[PDB]
């Protein structure tokens, strides 16, 4: 729920990486809310956004919180659908922080 | 999906050996490849990979046409990193392996194990005890493999040619690979065992 | 421009949620935008995942594939209250912003 | 029904250069903190970088008889409970803490020189636009003058004539120049009914 290092298997082939693989992997990533050092800026945004008196902007809408992110990552490493070892160096998240 | 990608899953599904199978793959890895890095890392897995999984990744079994299944498994050690590219005399393999005392080790718990007691496959010892030691070879001088992508043969990455004098001591050497019937009976046996267990 | 960048809007103080009642507006600047160019090579494996409908949902948020548009220095803001007196709270307003 | 004391501050604020002068003397100005000397010093540049007509709008704005809280906003925009000593001294000190300095000297020449009252009218010695530029060229000096009130357009300095002694008219006379000067009143007066009717 909390800002977190989370873990789940997937398919090599949903990371993006081009090589082509029928293995699983499990990858790591950060996510949950970094709602505890709380900021007067971001109090104020969040008191905003509630009031509704921010005209949206273009794109993204702004963030009241920092954000849950890695800080330090790990290779992830598999066989490929011709059997070759392949590896992609800080692919997964191996630490979490709120940044 | 074969056999082979199963029980590679099965590897990864376990934190303990999907830590200890990445590693090596991180360490096999590439056309870069450091060799003695490589070599290390697998002696790692097989030391400290449970052997009901260890045995599993690499005594896989797969059907008669089922090409990918075979390279999956005869490239599941990364030979194209773990083993020189250029094969030398068997001979000149073991005397490297004698001249390393883990390898020199390994070696004799292999000749031990993994001796012909008759033609049936009957081991010195236990099958499983011939199937611990020739997993105990990979990542030393003497790491052993599959042959072919199509058959169940295994042989150390070795020839006989310029052996001369040494011709027949050299090929009693391949022999303890290519016509042991133990060492055979005993990989037959356990992919039997694999393919029945998930059966 | 839906890049990360500094924006500005003019807001009633009383929006604000400060416990200072003022009838004043002040120009409050935040930090909003794209990040895509800064991300790395973890962040686009997980954008590829979360394109590829291939994570089960984490409990709270959602995973966030790429840096944050966020404040990197702030000002005060200062306004008089409903009692004529000249209130000033410190780090409320950005100055700058950056893809953290 | 906002009054127009606020609106003109508001003005400042939708003015880029204006609302970050505005800013920089309010928190300068502001808590039972302030520096005296910064928010002084934060004065004196509002009034010279502002537009002058930005400047006026915010002091010199117009408030009902009877709307106090206008006048109340009006009396405390310079933040004079930091800009102004808390123990109000005889003129005549005060005058000589200004002669101390030559940026307060040279403020207070230019306002008896443009708010001198050339007869009993309140004809100014120059124009009444270089009056009120004088006289708000004095804010963020040892002279600074403000509104004394809530409910009138009386201006003064912080000062007082009691203990002047022998030199009671002297005292007065500089008093006076400020607290009951035709030029500057009828000025201001003017400023202020062009400040109602532009918002009209
Ligand atoms: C705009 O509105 C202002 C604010 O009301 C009026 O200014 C006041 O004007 C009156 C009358 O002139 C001033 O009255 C004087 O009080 C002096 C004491 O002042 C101090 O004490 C009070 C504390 O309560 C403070 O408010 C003030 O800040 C000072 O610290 C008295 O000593 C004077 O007394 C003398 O006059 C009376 C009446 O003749 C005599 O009975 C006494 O014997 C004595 O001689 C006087 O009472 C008041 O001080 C002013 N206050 C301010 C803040 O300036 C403006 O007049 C009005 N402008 C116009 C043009 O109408
Ligand atoms: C398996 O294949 C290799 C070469 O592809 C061959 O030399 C070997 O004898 C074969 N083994 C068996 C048991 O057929």
């Amino acid at each position: 729920p909390g800002c977190r290092l989370r873990s789940q298997l997937v398919p090599v082939r949903a990371l993006g990486l081009g090589h082509r693989s029928d293995e699983l992997v499990r990858f790591r990533f950060c996510s949950g809310s970094c709602r505890r050092a709380r900021s007067p800026h971001d109090l104020s945004l969040a008191s905003l956004l509630g009031a509704g008196a921010l005209r949206p902007p273009p794109g993204s809408r702004p963030v009241s919180q920092p954000c849950c992110r890695p800080t330090r990552y790990e290779a992830v490493s598999f066989m490929d659908v011709n059997s070759t070892w392949r590896t992609v160096d800080r692919l997964s998240a191996t630490a979490c922080g709120c940044l | 999906s074969d056999l082979c990608l199963k029980f590679a899953m099965l590897c990864t599904l376990n934190d303990k050996c999907d830590r200890l199978r990445k590693a090596y793959g991180e360490a096999c890895s590439g056309p870069h490849c450091q060799r003695h890095v490589c070599l290390r890392q697998l002696l790692t897995f097989f030391e400290k990979a449970a052997e009901p999984h260890a045995q599993g990744l690499l005594l896989c079994p797969c059907a008669p046409n089922d090409r990918g299944c075979g390279e999956r498994r005869r490239n599941t050690i990364a030979p194209n990193c773990a083993l020189p590219p250029v094969a030398p005399n068997c001979l000149e393999l073991r005397r490297l392996c004698f001249s390393d005392p883990l390898c020199r080790s390994r070696l004799v718990d292999f000749q031990t194990h993994c001796h012909p007691m008759d033609i049936l496959g009957t081991c010195a010892t236990e099958q499983s005890r011939c199937l611990r030691a020739y997993l105990g070879l990979i990542g030393t001088a003497m790491t052993p493999n599959f042959v072919s992508n199509v058959n169940t043969s295994v042989a150390l990455s070795c020839t006989c040619r310029g052996s001369g004098n040494l011709q027949e001591e050299c090929e009693m050497l391949e022999g303890f690979f290519s016509h042991n019937p133990c060492l055979t009976e005993a990989i037959a046996a356990k992919m039997r065992f694999h393919s029945q267990l998930f059966s």
